[PDB]
């Protein structure tokens, strides 16, 4: 799974078509996978959570953690929820 | 300089610096060819520059800050030096 991570990281956007294909999958075989609860949810959590954290991380300034967060990832566009960049 | 070298040896193909690893000596290049590139999200990249005899390989990193970029996968074979 390690190395899964350090390569969804760099092919970033290949890993987004890649959840894209595992949800459309479950929209055709559900007997594959559907048998749970929604993802899509899951990984705007994520993404929101990231979100939270890299707030917290410029709270911080943390130089290194940010640049590693934002490159690990992350959309630099997207702010705090009500608004604060 | 001189007293602080150790050689070695790669077959054209071999990688020997990239973005994962940080600076950890001054790899000299002797009689030979390296491919130096980096990294894209489009096939990554091609082409950075083609390092020859008489030049430095790696020095940036140690002059200012750690992490080597510019991952180079030797094309050609070369007695590079090595300095701590």
């Amino acid at each position: 799974k390690q190395s899964f991570s350090n390569i969804l990281e760099i092919y970033f956007h290949d890993g987004r078509t890649i959840l894209n294909n595992i949800m459309e999958e479950k929209e055709s075989n559900d007997r594959i996978k559907k048998l749970e609860s929604d993802i899509v949810i899951h990984i705007g959590k994520q993404e929101a959570e990231l979100a939270l954290k890299v707030n917290s991380a410029a709270f911080q300034g943390d130089f290194y953690q940010l640049k590693s967060l934002i490159r690990s990832g992350a959309d630099p566009n997207k702010t705090d929820y009500d608004g604060r960049s | 300089i001189v007293i602080r070298l150790h050689e070695e040896y790669f077959l054209p193909g071999e990688v020997i610096t990239e973005q994962g690893n940080v600076v950890d000596h001054l790899y000299f290049v002797c009689e030979g060819l390296l491919e130096a590139l980096v990294t894209k999200t489009d096939g990554s990249e091609e082409s950075v520059t083609l390092l020859g005899p008489h030049t430095s390989f790696g020095d940036i990193s140690i002059i200012c800050n750690i992490s080597q970029p510019f991952t180079v996968r030797v094309c050609e074979l070369c007695h590079l030096l090595r300095l701590d």
